[PDB]
RNA sequence: AAACUGCGAAUGGCUCAUUAAAUCAGUUAUGGUUCCUUUGGUCGCUCGUACUUGGAUAACUGUGGUAAUUCUAGAGCUAAUACAUGCCGACGGGCGCUGACCCCCUUCGCGGGGGGGAUGCGUGCAUUUAUCAGUGGUGACUCUAGAUAACCUCGGGCCGAUCGCACGCCGGCGGCGACGACCCAUUCGAACGUCUGCCCUAUCAACUUUCGAUGGUAGUCGCCGUGCCUACCAUGGUGACCACGGGUGACGGGGAAUCAGGGUUCGAUUCCGGAGAGGGAGCCUGAGAAACGGCUACCACAUCCAAGGAAGGCAGCAGGCGCGCAAAUU
C-alpha cells in the first residue's frame, strides 16, 4: 500500500459488532477519533443494527443530518463516528440517554440511563506531563487533554468529567479494594474488586480481581478500569451486573424461564 | 480564562503542598 | 537515485542476497553540501513529512561560545585547519561538524575588557586610544569600583589562550552540522583539548 | 513589436529560445505554450525559437505608437471595456475618489 | 596518551572539562568528573566504570545507549575484533513426528565494555537488547559470570 | 452553465512473474522516526490604510496557426480563503544586566555595611550552539519543566486584511457557526529493528575480503538507528548442529483432501501480509508514490500521417486473437 486504507471488509470487522455474513461485502470503517478502530461502536451500527430506528444506511444519514444525536453533549453528523467505552448518547427528540457499557459476553449493551446520569462520565488517566511554563497536563482514554489537575491524580486512576464544562469533579485512585471493569482481553465485561497487583518491571503488570460470587481472575494492568471506590460503582450497571455465568448455569436459567411462561 | 484557571490551581496547589508537609514533619519525630 | 538501503549488501555469513522489491522513496540519499567559506548562500530542501532543511553552501559568520567565560558571540570564520575525519577536507576548505577552524577574537576581547576592566590582547608597544581608555580607565563611583576590584582577583586566562589573542584569531570547533541546519555554531577550544589539537596541527607540518 | 507567431507546422514561438529552428523542451507549470492537466505534471513539447525567419505562417504584431494615417479597420471603432473594476480601491483609483 | 589514541579528542559529552575555577584547583589535582548512569533492571554498575577513564559511547553504564527489549544469556566463544565479542547460544528444537529433539546453535555478536575486564572465552554472559550499534550488533553485555573452572 | 480556488485521484479491482532467514507467522521495541485527517489543548504570553493595502490572470469578447491531439499564440477586460504586502490594540508595565547621582547605621576620620535610583541594552513560543541547578515521571534519560550568554537562514517561522445566519443592548459593545494556524497530545497507520520457525540437493566443503567483507574513531547523507556512504585504522565474520552454491510445476499464512492412533499430500484462488503493472532506470506533485487509467529517457512491440510531425500500455469490467486437455454477457 502507498498510503492509509479507507475500507473495511465484513469478516475483518470486530466480532462484537455482530455483523452477519450475507448483508454485504463491506463494513463501516470507523472514522479517526477518540477511540480505537477495534474497540469502538460506530453510530450507524448503533442507530440501525441495535436500536432499529433505521432500516438502511441512508436512513441513518437522514437522522444524523437533522442534528438529533449528541455524543457527550455535542452534535455529531458523521455516521461512522467512533463512539466507545463510557460515552453518553442523547436523543432529545425521543428523550433517550444511553451509556456504552460492556456486557458479560464482551459486547456493548443497550444501557439506558436517566437525564441526570448523562451529565458526567468516568475517564481513565493515560498520560501526565508538564508543559511550557510548568503547567501540568493530563491525557485520558477519551483523548481529552485537561490542564491544571490535582497533583494527587496519577496514571491508571479514574476521574469524573462534567460533560458541559469538561472539568474534573472527583477522582478515584488505583488501589486494592476498589471496584473495576475489564475493558479488554478474555475477561472483557467483567466487574470485580482488585485484590492484588504483581509488578514485572520492563514488561506488563498483572492485576487480580475477585467477583461478588467469589470467582477470581487476572488481567493485564492496561485492561483495568476503576469504576467505584470499594464495592459501590460510580455508574449504573447493566443487567448482568458483571457476573459471568457458566454455560450450564445459563442453560438452567434459560430453561427455568419457559416453564414460568404459561 | 487563563487568569481564572491559573489562580485557582495556585490555591489548590497550596493546600496540597501544605497537607504534604505535615505528613513529613510528623514522621521525623516519630 | 542514491539509495541508503540494507539489501544491496552481503549477509553476515558473506552470502549474496536477492532483492524482492525495487528502490523506494523512504530510502533515498542526496548529494553532499560541501560548505565552503564565503558570503552566505543557503538553499531550502523539502523533506519527508513536508518539512524543510537548510543546505548551507557558503558560510562567513557563525555563533561561537567561549565556554569558560560563558560568552557566546557572532564571529567571522577565517580559515580551515586540521580535520579529524579527512585531511582532504582542509585543502578544499570545507566546513563540516567537528572541524577545527579559525575565528576572530574582537567580540570576545571587548567583553573581557569591558567586564574585568583589564587590557587583554594589547601588544607591548603602548597602544592607547581615547575610546579604549574611556572603556578601561573611566572613573566610577566608590561602590562600582569596589565591585570591579573584588572581581579582578579571578580575572586570569591561560597562557595558550592569551597567545592567540596576540594574533587576533582563536581556534574553534564547530559543533553544528552546517549542511543540515544551515549554520555553523560551536565552541572555542581550551584546556587539554586545545593541547591535543595544537600537537596534531604541528604534526602535519 | 514582434509579439509572437506560428511556424508552418502550427508550432508557436517562445521568447527565451535563441534559435531560428524548432527545439523540444520540458515544460511545466508557469511556462508558455503549455497547460498542465495534473498538479506537478511536465511534458516535452516542440516549440520554435524567438528569432524571426521565413518558416512562419502567421506573425503577430502590436503597434506601439500611433503615426499619422489611420487604418480603415483599426483605431476607428473603439470597443468599450466590457467590465468595470470590482475592488473598491480600484474604483477610487479609476474615478479619483477619496476617503469620504 | 593512552586515553587519546584516536584522531579526535575523546570525552564524555555530558562532562565539561574547562571550568576555570582557581589557581589552587590547577595545583590540587586534575581528575575529571565522570558521567555514569544506572542501567537498571536489578543489574548493578561495575565499579570499574565509576573509577575508570576509558571513553566509549556504546557502553551501557558510561555511554549513550538504552537497554530495552530482551534479556538473554550465552557463552563467550571468540574475543578477536576490537571491543566486541562473539558468543554462542545452544538450544533444543522439537521435531514432533519423532517426538524428539535436536541440538541447534546461534552465534551472536555483542559489544564488550572496558568496565568488564579479566574475561576469558569460557564464561556465561548476560546480554541486554539495545538499538542497532553496527550492521550485526544489537545486544550489549550486562553481567559476566565465570565458567566452571572458577579460580 | 463556464472558469479560478480547495480536496480526492497513494483507497478499491486484478494477477502470482520475482522472492529460500528473503517474504511471512507468533512475540517484542521505538528511551531511534514520520504522520494529511478526526478528537482535545493552545491560538491580547512578544513592550517593538487598519473603517481594508498591491500587481496580475482565467472564464468572456475579438484576431489566428497546423493534415493531425484533452495542441495552443497574440490582443481587450475583470475577481479571490489564488499570489503578495503590512499595521493598530492588549501596552500600563514586569523581569534581568549597565548604572552617573542621592539617603541611612557605625568609626574621630579614612573606611565598612545596608538601601534608592535617572540613562541605556535584552525579553514570547518554535531554530541553532554553549553553560548551570535540582516541578513531574520511568526499571532505566543525555526525559519533561527551569535558569543563563547568544543565534535565528530573503530558497524567510507562529503571532487571522477570509465567509454565512440572526439581530440587538447602552458612537461604542456583542451571539451562533464555517474556513484557515506554528505547536502539543490522540486516532489511522507506515518504517526500521528483537527471539523462534521453511521444500530438494555434497556428482555443491569450504565461503566472504582488490570493487565493505567483521569491527573501531570522526564525519556525509538520510525522517531517524545503523558500513547507509567516505577517510584513517584493526584482521576479522560464517561453516558437518550443513555454511557457500544450485534447483523448485516455490508468493507466505488462516486453511483443504485423506485418516483407528501416528502420518501423507495440497494451499494461483474472494480473509491478513508481500510484490508487480511489457523489461530496466529516473523523477515531479503531494502528508503519503520511485505512482504507471502521472511524466522523462533507453530496450521490444505497435498506431495515424499531406513524410514535416503526433500519440502508446486490459496481470480493471465486458469482448477479441493466440496458446492449449482445460474456463461464461462487448
Amino acid at each position: 500500500a502507498r498510503g492509509p486504507k479507507k475500507h473495511l471488509k465484513r469478516v475483518a470487522a470486530p466480532k462484537h459488532w455482530m455483523l452477519d455474513k450475507l448483508t454485504g461485502v463491506f463494513a463501516p470503517r470507523p472514522s479517526t477519533g477518540p477511540h480505537k478502530l477495534r474497540e469502538c461502536l460506530p453510530l450507524i451500527i448503533f442507530l440501525r443494527n441495535r436500536l432499529k430506528y433505521a432500516l438502511t444506511g441512508d436512513e441513518v444519514k437522514k437522522i444524523c443530518m437533522q442534528r438529533f444525536i449528541k455524543i457527550d453533549g455535542k452534535v455529531r453528523t458523521d455516521i461512522t463516528y467512533p463512539a466507545g467505552f463510557m460515552d453518553v448518547i442523547s436523543i432529545d427528540k425521543t428523550g433517550e440517554n444511553f451509556r456504552l457499557i460492556y456486557d458479560t459476553k464482551g459486547r456493548f449493551a443497550v444501557h439506558r440511563i436517566t437525564p441526570e446520569e448523562a451529565k458526567y462520565k468516568l475517564c481513565k488517566v493515560r498520560k501526565i506531563f508538564v508543559g511550557t511554563k510548568g503547567i501540568p497536563h493530563l491525557v485520558t482514554h477519551d483523548a481529552r487533554t485537561i490542564r491544571y489537575p490535582d497533583p494527587l491524580i496519577k496514571v491508571n486512576d479514574t476521574i469524573q468529567i462534567d460533560l458541559e464544562t469538561g472539568k474534573i469533579t472527583d477522582f478515584i485512585k488505583f488501589d486494592t479494594g476498589n471496584l473495576c471493569m475489564v475493558t479488554g482481553g478474555a475477561n472483557l465485561g467483567r466487574i470485580g474488586v482488585i485484590t492484588n497487583r504483581e509488578r514485572h518491571p520492563g514488561s506488563f503488570d498483572v492485576v487480580h480481581v475477585k467477583d461478588a460470587n467469589g470467582n477470581s481472575f487476572a488481567t493485564r494492568l492496561s485492561n483495568i478500569f476503576v469504576i467505584g471506590k470499594g464495592n459501590k460503582p460510580w455508574i449504573s450497571l447493566p443487567r448482568g451486573k458483571g457476573i459471568r455465568l457458566t454455560i450450564a448455569e445459563e442453560r438452567d436459567k434459560r430453561l427455568a424461564a419457559k416453564q414460568s411462561s404459561g | 480564562k487563563n487568569k481564572e484557571e491559573a489562580a485557582e490551581y495556585a490555591k489548590l496547589l497550596a493546600k496540597r503542598m501544605k497537607e504534604a508537609k505535615e505528613k513529613r514533619q510528623e514522621q521525623i519525630a516519630k | 537515485g542514491i539509495s541508503r538501503d540494507n539489501w544491496h549488501k552481503r549477509r553476515k555469513t558473506g552470502g549474496k542476497r536477492k532483492p524482492y522489491h525495487k528502490k523506494r522513496k523512504y530510502e533515498l540519499g542526496r548529494p553532499a553540501a560541501n560548505t565552503k567559506i564565503g558570503p552566505r548562500r543557503i538553499h531550502t530542501v523539502r523533506v519527508r513529512g513536508g518539512n524543510k532543511k537548510y543546505r548551507a553552501l557558503r558560510l562567513d559568520v557563525g555563533n561561537f561560545s567561549w565556554g569558560s567565560e560563558c560568552c557566546t558571540r557572532k564571529t567571522r570564520i577565517i580559515d580551515v585547519v586540521y580535520n579529524a575525519s579527512n585531511n582532504e577536507l582542509v585543502r578544499t576548505k570545507t566546513l563540516v561538524k567537528n572541524c577545527i577552524v579559525l575565528i576572530d577574537s574582537t567580540p570576545y576581547r571587548q567583553w573581557y575588557e569591558s567586564h574585568y576592566a583589564l587590557p587583554l590582547g594589547r601588544k607591548k608597544g603602548a597602544k592607547l586610544t581615547p575610546e579604549e581608555e574611556e572603556i578601561l580607565n573611566k572613573k566610577r563611583s566608590k561602590k562600582i569600583q569596589k565591585k570591579y576590584d573584588e572581581r579582578k582577583k579571578n580575572a586570569k586566562i591561560s597562557s595558550l589562550l592569551e597567545e592567540q589573542f596576540q594574533q587576533g584569531k582563536l581556534l574553534a570547533c564547530i559543533a553544528s552540522r552546517p549542511g543540515q541546519c544551515g549554520r555553523a555554531d560551536g565552541y572555542v577550544l581550551e584546556g587539554k583539548e586545545l593541547e591535543f589539537y595544537l600537537r596534531k596541527i604541528k604534526a602535519r607540518k | 513589436r514582434i509579439s509572437g507567431g506560428n511556424d508552418k507546422q502550427g508550432f508557436p514561438m517562445k521568447q527565451g529560445v535563441l534559435t531560428h529552428g524548432r527545439v523540444r523542451l520540458l515544460l511545466s507549470k508557469g511556462h508558455s505554450c503549455y497547460r498542465p492537466r495534473r498538479t506537478g505534471e511536465r511534458k516535452r513539447k516542440s516549440v520554435r525559437g524567438c528569432i524571426v525567419d521565413a518558416n512562419l505562417s502567421v506573425l503577430n504584431l502590436v503597434i506601439v505608437k500611433k503615426g499619422e494615417k489611420d487604418i480603415p479597420g483599426l483605431t476607428d471603432t473603439t470597443v468599450p471595456r466590457r467590465l468595470g473594476p470590482k475592488r473598491a480601491s480600484r474604483i477610487r483609483k479609476l474615478f479619483n475618489l477619496s476617503k469620504e | 596518551a593512552d586515553i587519546q589514541t584516536e584522531r579526535a579528542y575523546q570525552k564524555q559529552p555530558t562532562i565539561f572539562q574547562n571550568k576555570k575555577r582557581v589557581l589552587l584547583g590547577e595545583t590540587g589535582k586534575e581528575k575529571l568528573p565522570r558521567y555514569y548512569k544506572n542501567i537498571g533492571l536489578g543489574f548493578k554498575t561495575p565499579k570499574e566504570a565509576i573509577e575508570g577513564t576509558y571513553i566509549d559511547k556504546k557502553c551501557p553504564f558510561t555511554g549513550n545507549v538504552s537497554i530495552r527489549g530482551r534479556i538473554l544469556s550465552g557463552v563467550v566463544t571468540k574475543m578477536k575484533m576490537q571491543r566486541t565479542i562473539v558468543i554462542r547460544r545452544d538450544y533444543l528444537h522439537y521435531i514432533r513426528k519423532y517426538n524428539r529433539f535436536e541440538k541447534r546453535h546461534k552465534n551472536m555478536s555483542v559489544h564488550l565494555s572496558p568496565c568488564f575486564r579479566d574475561v576469558q572465552i569460557g564464561d556465561i554472559v548476560t546480554v541486554g537488547e539495545c538499538r542497532p550499534l553496527s550492521k550485526t550488533v544489537r545486544f550489549n553485555v550486562l553481567k559476566v559470570t565465570k565458567a566452571a573452572g572458577t579460580k
